[PDB]
RNA sequence: UUUUUUUUU
RNA sequence: CCGCCCGUCGCUCCUACCGAUUGAAAGAUAUGAUGAAUUGUUUGGACAAGAAAAAUUUUUUCUGGAAAAACCGUAAAUCCUAUCUUUUAAAGGAAGGAGAAGUCGUAACAAGGUUUCCGUAGGUGAACCUGCGGAAGGAUCAU
RNA sequence: AACCUGGUUGAUCUUGCCAGUAGUCAUAUGCUUGUCUCAAAGAUUAAGCCAUGCAAGUGAAAGUAUAUAUAUAUAUAUGUAGAAACUGCGAACGGCUCAUUAAAACAGUUAUAGUCUACUUGACAUUUAUAAGGAUAACUACGGAAAAGCUGUAGCUAAUACUUGCAUUAUCCUUUUGGAUAAGUAUUUGUUAGAAGGAAUUAUAACAAAGAAGUAACACGUAAAGUGUGUAUCAAUCGAGUUUCUGACCUAUCAGCUUUUGAUGUUAGGGUAUUGGCCUAACAUGGCUAUGACGGGUAACGGGGAAUUAGAGUUCGAUUCCGGAGAGGGAGCCUGAGAAAUAGCUACCACAUCUAAGGAAGGCAGCAGGCGCGUAAAUUACCCAAUUCUAAAGAAGAGAGGUAGUGACAAGAAAUAACAAUGCAAGGUUUGUAUUGGAAUGGUGGGAAUUUAAAACCUUCCCAGAGUAACAAUUGGAGGGCAAGUCUGGUGCCAGCAGCCGCGGUAAUUCCAGCUCCAAUAGCGUAUAUUAAAAUUGUUGCAGUUAAAACGCUCGUAGUUGAAUUUCAAAGAAUCAUUCUUUUUAAAAUCCGAUUUUGUUACUUUGAGUAAAUUAGAGUGUUCAAAGCAAACAGUUAAAGCAUUGUGUUUGAAUACUAUAGCAUGGAAUAACAAAAUUGAACAAGCU
RNA sequence: AAUAGAUCCGUAACUUCGGGAAAAGGAUUGGCUCUGAGGACAUUAAUGUUAACUCAGAACUGAAACGGACAAGGGGA
């Protein structure tokens, strides 16, 4: 048969997973869920190789069995569950909240987040659909189908999502002052306010994004994540603060200690 | 199935192996450095030729080039860490002109000879093979170890060596003298 | 079954490898006829049941001028756009020409407007003549092989004129 | 005007 | 130059080519024939379940349904003919090449004793000879 | 390291090849081998055959439990479990091999607005009820044969196996509130309107007809209401099938192919999940081709990748991962979401097992192992401990995978010594050189620690354990290329040696031996292939009078290559004397003295999509290195940082590459194409 | 004895290039219901009078057999 492959080779694992080459030849294939395998990572490596909480699959699973790991305040027991680009995960008894953000190099790193900001999660919508009764339901990048969205919300506008009530709070547009985050582009990891767009005739629309250091970089429209307006990032950024510090002048920063 | 542990080679065959000038120069080098065979004096030129080719590639780039100063500062930092030349030799042209003995001198089997300890380079080599040397907090007995600039200041005799405070002398000889002395007494 | 074992556009023949896979399938055809309304079901790929009809007598038929549809029963097939052997062996396709009883549509017309929404369409003398005769000509549009039911529409106008011109310089 | 030939290193 | 050398004819060995054999073999395509298994449809038609009556039995009706058969359809496999590809047998034939020296002749290298050579044609045991028309790579850069 | 040397001759210079030279993650083999780390390993040929054993199963809150066992107050209610079996999921993953394969597969690049999609997540739904019905296993009792993973009747019971079936919501009006109006989700047909995209016959809405499958007759129990399992529709997830464009080795002693038997397209229809000659019926004669079609060959799976590389290039790529194929060769089919599956079945062909002679059962190109083939390729071992998969998801499995055994495939480190004095040599009391005689270390034996699923190995510490450290290193030569012998004996054109040139008839520097030396070294020769050498395949970058080579000459198609010509320059700030930066200078539409677009393509500059491994490279002392992707920091036991008593911190896995083709992009130069007068224009006025 | 008439297709070695050749070798021809297509005469693009035997496809049907008798090559190396 040629059915769905139920294995993932270690060498074929995505680069940001960072799997040792000698630690076997199989990678934990993420189960079907809210996000794609390439742009999401499993709790296994999240808590074994990134959090360093566990050292083995068996101990990862016996941590997982207890309802102490919560994503969006929802307990999860799928061992290879795709967390996604942007989400809120919580560990209860030790009372910590991790928001999955990017890194300037372009990896996945959990970021410490308080309860208040954890209650404030953002989802980029993908498309809106009209159903029976002339009602519009919009699907986010998290595979989340939220019905009854604001009429002012557009296809590329992002919407504030509340975790408990599962409701929309406020929409953010794609304006020249819209602070965005490149999701899967070659310039992944750099935050920017966008400088302009170019509406091309039926091809991948590109946008030129302006950095804090006046660096202009072009990336596709299909892989951006509006994270707030020009006032401030609505999401607590990681230590690197979303500024792609250059490779040549990274070594001078690294060498002083 | 196949091992994923990458492996490579270090020594390259000199080709036309029967040239007298090159053979005699290699004999000069091995005599002055107290080596054991030709594999090391075939590997070393590969070592100082890899970064020489890197310098060749770097030179043709123009000035104020992002890759050029990047790789230049990286290679120069490695140069100063390994201590091939002093502070006065800083330029890429300066680090291009390297010879065999200067790369050789940073080997332990001659560094310990320069510091003393042994009265011959071969004596130093057999000592370090007999693991009577200490690099400082770390145990080393490989003569081809490349001492950096900062590793030189704490080179001393091995702590577990008999001359480093361990067992004074031959167990059999000491037992024999003590037993003959007690038998006489 | 499809997509191989065929010479290229240049005329050269592609020699066969990659022996036939299941997802190609290519199930055998069906010839729905007039008779007892019994059909089978065929398990399509991905658990998609298909209503396969091999014998049909009654279905739905729509008056397009009035935008209505009534359930009725077919009498016979009289023409198909495909080969005439099909209409000779009494088979139904999605572009066949069949005869439909005029009684239900006439009763609906009398109930709604009378006489022998958007009403008052003045109909046409030819269809009035066919109604007084009692049988009318209409064309099935639904696919009986897939959906398993024979649904059609009443054909009127210049296309009806063309159909009668080709039916009966004529025998 | 006619004149052929000369093992093996 | 008592230099070199050429061929016929001699002996040994090796290689390839032709080869009658309706050559054969092996496969691979196309034709025709037979055609196992089998999708679907139709005809069935062991009963297994229902509905009626008499107070253990029977007629009739409705589905589902196992054997079996027919029809297109997929098509294994076998044979006829044709074509293509790959090896091998083959009596024998005709070559080439290599071997340390063999016989006869003097062909070329000198104006090689008849300048050499080309194309063509004929003759001859062989190298070779001859005719026609060319070239100097000639033995002539020259009344 | 952008490299040459011997050989035509009496001697010389060329062409020219031969030979030498070095590399190969490229194979085999000969000699030899004290250590450690690391580890390819039946591809070549036989995708040949397989004995044997294993390789897919699954129950920890939660489907069904009078086989049965156990515990709480007393035959009463709960339990903990539980063989067999029914039910659910997986078994379509993984592993092996490369036969087929030549615009096919593959690779990059597109679409699916032409489709399907298990588990999961997120939203969510329409036409007897204090809970409905049969239908069966295991089991009981009789057997059959030699048997299958074989099987009959009688009886029974369950389930989340199978099948029936029990409110209410929305809309319009006087206008919180009362009346009236109506009730189909997907899917199909006919008639209309019509947040997004790039274009809808889109979403969706209205009417007229049909219309499945459900909206829980099921199981456990968390806040000091919950969960499991199951279900209609939509979206993503894990994918898959089709699909645009660009790319392939040799061959013309393959020039015309395809088209009744679909070839090229139209119409209509069947079939598929969907488009489609996929197929059928009719219609038309079309489609490809020297830009190499159609054929033929490949000892051709393709790809990133490997070797050699100054740059060009040449050769290889079965094989660590991706994509395709196969499970002896075809063909067919059920099940299942997913197979034309093959440790699933069916039939033939070729093999082959038991046999009471009736009949059954099979595919090691899975892991070990045997036979056959062959120059050539390991153990019929242990473990799920590491990674990962399956399940009813902790405790069970996995010849996946790991570990170990064999293993001079390769690769990395590294033993076979060092030290003081005489004797000698060299030299002005300095270096080497046969004696003594002691320190020091491994190899080795054992014991222990650590280590490991267990064991083994390494490392760590302690005992015996080196003077000919008897605890001993060989391979091939010593005429030239190419270092080491006219050194010594034996043989004497025989033996032999010799990659090439050559040596061998007594003085053999080339044979056979000894000493010595030479090259490498636990490695060194031999054979074949391949790369550079080779500027002897030449685009860079060959040669053609005489060495090989200008067609006998001319015409001429394809191909290649093609005169010039259309917009100049001036002015200003900054490094050292220069260089560098900025503005405009005609016409046409745009803005009330000023607001700004004016070919296509090649080409060229930038970007986004550029899988990993591999490549160069960062940083990082595995005793260095082959490595690998760590680790570092004060801490005989506390200080800082922060938290309103404790809480460790910093970090790395970046970078360029991912065709040449595609997308967007600035573009003045160079190339082409078009508009450019047997006339074609533009402006103004009137006419339609 | 074996087909042998006719239509459609196909036809090798060899060759004197003319042939071999009816090479070899195939299918069909039964029946009736059918259908269609292909000349001369007249009217201000068309409608009326009047004479053929050559093809083709859908049927079913008959005892799956048919140039039905007569009439007629056996081929190949």
């Amino acid at each position: 048969g040629k059915g769905i492959k139920k294995h993932l080779k270690r060498v074929n694992a995505p680069s940001h997973w960072m799997l040792n080459k000698m630690g076997g030849q199989y990678a934990p294939k993420t189960s079907s869920g809210p996000h794609k395998l390439l742009e999401s990572i499993p709790l296994v490596i999240l808590l074994r190789n990134r959090l360093k909480y566990a050292l083995t699959f068996d101990e990862v699973k016996m941590i997982l069995i207890q309802k102490i790991v919560k994503v969006d305040n929802k307990v999860r027991t799928d061992c290879t569950f795709p967390v996604g680009l942007m989400d809120v995960i919580h560990i209860t008894k030790s009372n910590e909240y991790f928001r999955l953000l990017y890194d300037i190099k372009g990896r996945f790193v959990p970021h410490r987040i308080t309860n208040e900001e954890s209650k404030y999660k953002l989802c980029k919508v993908k498309k809106i659909l009209l159903r029976k009764g002339r009602l519009s339901i919009a699907v986010t990048h998290d595979g989340r189908s939220i019905p009854y969205i604001h009429p002012d919300v557009k296809v590329n506008d992002t919407v504030r999502l509340d975790l408990e009530t599962g409701k929309v709070l406020e929409h953010l547009k794609f304006q020249v002052g819209s602070l965005v985050m490149v999701t899967a582009g070659h310039s992944v990891g750099r935050v920017g306010v966008i400088s302009s767009i170019d509406k091309n005739m039926g091809t991948y629309d590109i946008i030129h994004v302006k950095d804090s250091r006046n660096k202009v970089f072009a990336t596709r429209l299909s892989n951006v994540f509006v994270i707030g307006d020009n006032t401030k990032p609505y999401i607590s950024l990681p230590r690197e603060k979303g500024i792609k510090l250059d490779i040549i002048e990274e070594r001078r920063n690294r060498l002083k200690a | 199935p196949k091992s994923y542990r990458n492996y490579s080679k270090t020594a390259r065959n000199p080709k036309r192996p029967f040239e007298k000038e090159r053979l005699d120069q290699e004999l000069k080098l091995i005599g002055e450095y107290g080596l054991k065979n030709k594999r090391e004096i075939w590997r070393v030129q590969y070592l100082l030729a890899k970064i020489r080719s890197a310098a060749r590639y770097l030179l043709t780039l123009d000035e104020k080039s992002s890759k050029r100063i990047f790789q230049g500062e990286a290679l120069l930092r490695r140069m100063v860490r390994q201590g091939l030349l002093g502070e006065n030799e800083e330029k890429l042209d300066y680090v291009l002109g390297l010879t065999l003995p200067k790369l050789l001198e940073r080997r332990l089997q001659t560094k310990v000879f320069k510091l003393g300890l042994a009265k011959s380079v071969h004596h130093a080599r057999v000592l370090i093979r007999q693991r009577h040397i200490r690099v400082g907090k770390q145990m080393v007995d490989i003569p081809s170890f490349l001492v950096r600039v900062d590793s030189e200041k704490h080179i001393d005799f091995a702590t577990t060596s008999p001359f480093g405070g361990a067992r004074p002398g031959r167990v059999k000889r000491k037992s024999l003298k003590k037993q003959k002395e007690k038998t006489e007494a | 079954r499809d997509g191989r074992h065929k010479l290229r556009l240049t005329g050269g023949k592609k020699k066969i490898h990659k022996k036939k896979r299941k997802y190609e399938l290519g199930r055998p055809p069906s010839n729905t006829k007039l008779g007892s309304r019994q059909v089978h079901v065929v398990r399509g790929r991905g658990r998609n049941y298909k209503y396969r009809a091999i014998k049909l007598d009654s279905g739905s038929f729509s008056w397009p001028t009035f935008g209505i549809s009534k359930n009725t029963r077919i009498i016979d097939v009289v023409y198909n756009a495909s080969n005439n052997e099909l209409v000779r062996t009494k088979t139904l396709v999605k572009n066949c020409i069949v005869v439909i009883d005029s009684h239900p549509f006439t009763t609906w017309y009398e109930n709604t407007f009378g006489t022998t929404i958007g009403k008052s369409k003045n109909i046409d003398p030819l269809l009035l003549e066919q109604f007084k005769q009692g049988r009318v000509l209409a064309c099935i549009s639904s696919r009986p092989g897939q959906c398993g039911k024979a649904d059609g529409y009443i054909i009127e106008g210049d296309e009806l004129l063309f159909y009668k011109r080709k039916m009966d310089k004529r025998n």
